[PDB]
Order: structure tokens, then sequence, then C-alpha cells
């Protein structure tokens, strides 16, 4: 369940420039996790709700692990290639954490992949605030 | 007094607990001032149970 985990990033909702257009992607849990809800959803995250994410993930495990995020622009542009990497870099990120169980058990994790409103209003819903 | 002081707990119990109802059924509900109030509620419960003890 932990690690398997089913995860697609797909869907390049890549807002057309504005020279640091932000690429929506779908993820799709199809997760026979017990750690995700959904036996599937999508939500269709943009990237700065995943560095947040991939910091929260940060912010929650003490010391316990947060792997590389989804790919940075510091030196990507917006290529295809780069958004691309950015959508492995959580592929990535997240198969990973997936397969661990415990940055697989952030709550706003659950929520985020598991409802599209982005990594913030499931940030205040968790801490009932 | 010790009576008075002890539904004092709990009218401010109330309070909070309100409060919190509130929020929650302003239906967004800033999880925050929820966890807080929610808090207080439980102590002030308990403060109605002491006084009232």
């Amino acid at each position: 369940a932990r690690p398997t985990f089913h995860i697609t990033v797909g869907d390049p909702h890549k807002v057309g420039d504005l020279a640091t257009s932000h690429i929506v992607y779908s993820v799709r849990t199809k997760t026979t996790s017990k750690a995700y809800k959904q036996p599937e959803f999508e939500v269709k995250r943009r990237y700065r709700d995943f560095l947040w994410l991939y910091n929260t993930l940060h912010s929650n495990n003490p010391g316990v692990v947060v792997p590389p995020p989804p790919e940075k622009q510091a030196v990507g542009r917006f290529e295809s290639n780069f958004v691309e990497s950015r959508r492995a870099a959580l592929e990535k990120m997240l198969n990973k954490i997936a397969a661990h169980p415990t940055l697989q058990l952030d709550a706003d994790l659950k929520l985020f992949l598991e409802s599209e409103s982005f990594n913030i209003d499931v940030k205040h819903k968790e801490r009932k605030e | 007094k010790a009576f008075h002081s002890w539904h004092s707990a709990e009218s401010e119990l109330m309070k909070k607990k309100a409060a919190q109802d509130k929020l929650l059924r302003q239906g967004k509900t800033q999880q925050d001032r929820l966890n807080q109030v929610n808090a207080e509620v439980i102590d002030a419960e308990r403060k109605v149970h002491q006084a009232r003890l």
C-alpha cells in the first residue's frame, strides 16, 4: 500500500507564457494505498503548491527525510523537458515518499493528491485553522 | 461563589465552544481558530467540572 501507491503526473496544463508560468499537472493518484483515501484522485497541482508541499513534507518530518522537490526553474526555463523534469521530479519525489510510509502520511499530502485546491487551503484546514 | 465560579467556567466554555461552531458553520472555518477555541473549550468543560466537583 505504502509503496503501492500509483501516480501518474500528466496533463501538462502548462499555463501559457508569462516568463514564469506554472504548469499544472494532473496528479492522478491511483492508489491502492490505504494511506490514500481515494483509490483514484486527480488533482491539478501547480508548481508552487508542490514546492511548498515538498517543504511541508520537510516540515512535518523533523529530520525524517524529504528527498529533492518538483524541478527547479533555477536553471530550467519552462521547457517541456524542464517541466517534465519537474513532473518527473515530483514523480520521483512522490514516488519515493510514497514508498516511504511516513512522508506518504503527510495529511496535507493526502488532501493535496486527493483533492485539487492546492496545498494551501488544505494546509489551513488541517491544523483546524 | 464556588458555584459561581463553576458556572463561570461553563459560561465561558460555552462561548468558546460556540465560536468553534461558528467558524465551522461559517462553513469555511479557519482551522487555526477552530483549534485554539476548541483547546479552550475542553479546558472550560473541565473547569466547569472541577469547580463544580
